[PDB]
Formats: structure tokens, sequence, C-alpha cells
């Protein structure tokens, strides 16, 4: 019964902190082991592999992994999490002397260090002369998360992190919108726990 | 090798036979077809070690394959069904587990082509209150009313593609989640300095590449045939 197990479909790390993605395998004889990365919108790239040579294996970009037979592990590490490390990571193992079998994958989410949060809910208007708008919740730190909508006619996206290279500046945001007359940006995020100091302009 | 797969994107109706082709230049004995699905990783469909040597993987049901040359390994959906919607990857290997993956085939299988629909796209201009409070300006793009979920969204500033300052939702949402053929929506943000938004020379465009019908597909409705196309929306910077 040869398999490979990764723990958690989605995991978080603080920007700047140790990256640790776990992998264990079930083969009795030590297998070959592989770590692949899939950056958003792309195919698979090999980071590193264990091929019964060194047990500490080094990869590209400061990634490394130690093969530990006694705990049947091959955990991928990197010393410091950068925003560009956001991707999905797959551990894989040789099987039946004839193929590689893949783990289910773990997506790494990097939580930006937001030193001076400025939570706010803004209203944005359509560039064309409709009476249409959306609501933008932005500039909150790591301790805020956005809930799904409670009203079927109000749409709310997941939080998304943008990295403005021009000002070396990262920020979180979520978008909400609705086709209703009822709908005000003051109420758009009422099902989310928002910072007590969120800015709501007039 | 240069491992190459054909096609790169395809939409099909249910019940049709669909063929995906993998070709290599290095002549490795070992060739593989996998599918990728969210939360499941890459699962092996079939593999081959030479012409006329064929071995089932874990999810071979509904598929067939043929190894018609050292260089070529073909995958068929025998009678396509919606749960065969996936990203499909070919691979080759040497004798020491040196894998080479193709770049992928994005296949979507839909029950009824009459439901295919290109997005409507709108750009929402930055708030004056954001500008005043932060000296930054967030544009929002909203793509709505599309089906199936087979799009690519990008931003273009003064005619060149940008990646900095952008965040696009990783999956669209369903507009009517209680429906099996609900249309979809997707948002994206592009954030710039207020100074850059305030320049009336600067041009901002959200582009959505949509994959839908081909020229070959029949269309019997009065509304526009929902072919593969690009839909954009734009805004110019504003000083006032």
């Amino acid at each position: 019964a040869q398999s490979v197990t990764q723990l958690g479909s989605h995991v978080s790390v603080s920007e700047g902190a140790l990256v640790l993605l776990r992998c264990n395998y079930s083969s009795s004889v030590p297998p070959y082991l592989f770590w692949y990365v899939q950056y958003p919108n792309q195919g698979l790239q090999l980071l590193l592999k264990y091929t019964s040579a060194a047990t500490l294996v080094k990869g590209i970009n400061g990634f490394e992994a130690e093969f530990k037979k006694s705990e049947t592990s091959f955990h991928l590490t990197k010393p410091s999490a950068h925003m560009s490390d956001a991707a999905e990571y797959f551990c894989a193992v040789s099987e039946q002397d004839d193929k590689i079998i893949f783990g289910k994958g773990t997506r790494l989410h990097i939580l930006p260090n937001i030193q001076n949060p400025d939570p706010a809910v803004y209203q944005l208007r359509d560039s064309k002369s409709s009476d249409k708008s959306v609501c933008l919740f932005t500039d909150f730190d790591s301790q805020t998360n956005v809930s799904q909508s409670k009203d079927s006619d109000v749409y709310i996206t997941d939080k998304c992190v943008l990295d403005m290279r021009s000002m070396d500046f990262k920020s979180n945001s979520a978008v909400a919108w609705s086709n209703k007359s009822d709908f005000a940006c003051a109420n758009a995020f009422n099902n989310s726990i928002i910072p007590e100091d969120t800015f709501f302009p007039s | 090798a240069d491992v190459t797969q054909t096609p790169r994107n395809r939409i099909t109706k249910t019940g049709k036979r669909i063929m995906l082709e993998c070709s290599q230049t290095k002549g490795h004995d070992r060739m593989y077809w996998y599918r990728q699905d969210p939360g499941l990783g890459l699962r092996l469909i079939y593999y081959s070690f030479d012409v006329k040597d064929i071995n089932k993987g874990e999810i071979s049901d509904g598929y067939s394959v043929s190894r018609q040359a050292q260089a070529k390994f073909s995958l068929s959906l025998e009678s396509a069904i919606p749960n065969q919607t996936a990203l499909y990857f070919c691979a080759t290997s040497d004798e020491s587990y040196g894998y080479t993956f193709g770049s992928g085939t994005r296949l979507t299988v839909v029950e009824d082509l009459n439901k295919v629909s290109p997005p409507e796209v709108a750009v929402f201009e930055p708030s004056e209150a954001e500008i005043s409070h932060t000296q930054k300006a967030t544009l929002v793009c909203l793509a709505t009313g599309f089906y199936p979920d087979h799009v690519e969204l990008s931003w273009w500033v003064n005619g060149k593609e940008v990646h900095s300052g952008v965040c696009t939702d990783p999956q669209p949402l369903k507009e009517q989640p209680a429906l099996n053929d609900s249309r979809y929506s997707l948002s994206s943000r592009l954030r710039v300095s207020a100074t850059f938004w305030q320049n009336p020379r600067n041009h901002f465009r959200c582009q959505v590449q949509f994959y839908g019908l081909s020229e070959n597909d029949e269309w019997t409705q009065d509304r526009a045939k929902p072919v593969t196309q690009i839909v954009s929306a734009e805004a110019w910077g504003r000083a006032d």
C-alpha cells in the first residue's frame, strides 16, 4: 500500500516566516520523492527531489527538504515566506517501479505584514453612465476575514492580496455588489466581522 | 522532450468523442496521461511503455488511449460527460524518473451548448474617498453572466499588460448557485498611485478572454453566437 499524504488543502504563513509544507509517504522500501510547484495559471515545475543520494536535498530559491526514513517524511521548507511563494505545492512518490503518484496538493497563502492598516469600505461607480456600482472593503490586516453573503442577491468575493510593486505596498480587499435598490455599501459587509475602526466615508 | 499537447483549450457538448494528443521529440519509452482537479492533485489515467503496451491508472473509466508511435500517445474521452471537465497533463519519463510535463489541456464538457454565454465586462472607477484617505486608487473589473467557467482576465495600462498591483479572484462565483448550469461572475482589482489615476492621458483596460463555441458549432438562437472572443471594458484617468 504505497501512497503519499499532504496535510491541509490550504495553509497560511506570515510574510517573512519559515515555510513548512508537510509530506509523508507509506512505501515500506524508501521511494524516490519529488516536490513540484504550480504558480498561478501555469504548469508544473520541479523544485527538488530525493533520489537516494543526499538526505538533505536543496532546491532552487532556498527551498530544501530532509528525507527522514524513521518518520516517513519529506517536508519542504524555505527560510522566509515571500509574496511570490503563493502557489500550489505537490509532493509525489515513485510507485511500482513505473510511475510517479501525486499527493493532493497544498496551496500556500502568504499573509502580508500590514504594519499600518487602514480598513475602509468604499463605493466605486461604473465608468460608463449607468447607475451601477460596487463596494470595496480594503486595507484590513491579517486578523480580518470576509464572510460569505447571507442574501442571495448580494455577491461577495473572497479576500484577495495585491502587491503594488511601484510603492512596495501590499493590501487585502474583497468586492461586493448587488442588483438591488435596497443595497448600500454601509451594509454590504454586515455578515463579516470588520475592524471597529473601519472607515465609512459619508 | 519538447513535450507538446493538442489542443490547449476545448469546450465540448456531452456525448461526443474527444481526442487529446501528446507528442515528444526525445523518444522516451514511458508516456503518461494525468488529469488535475482541485483537491485531488494529479491522478493517472493511463500509461504506456512502448507501442501497443497500455496500462490502466487509477481513473481509467470513461477514457481510452492509443500509443501509435514512439513519439505519440493519444487520450480519448469515449463519450464526454461533465465530470470529465479538468486540466489534462501528458508526461514522459526517462528510466530514472526524470519527468517532462506538457503545458496542459483545459477541457470543459457542458451538457447544453445553448447555455454558453460570453461575459459582460465593466470597470468601476476609484472612489474619491479612497484617493483622499490613502493617495492610492483602486479600479475594479467585474465580468458577469458567462458560461462555462473558462476565462482569462488581464489588465492593460497604456496598451501593455500589467501584473503589479493586480488581484483577480481565484475562482468565479455562481450567479444562481442553486442551478447546475448557473452563469458565473469574476472580479479583479488594479491599484495604482492616485497621481497615476489622476493623469487623463493614462488608459486602463480590463480584458476577458472567453472560451466558447467555434465557427463549426451550430447556433439556433437569435442572440449572438457565443464564440470564443475577447470582451473588454476601459476607463481613462480623471483629474477632477
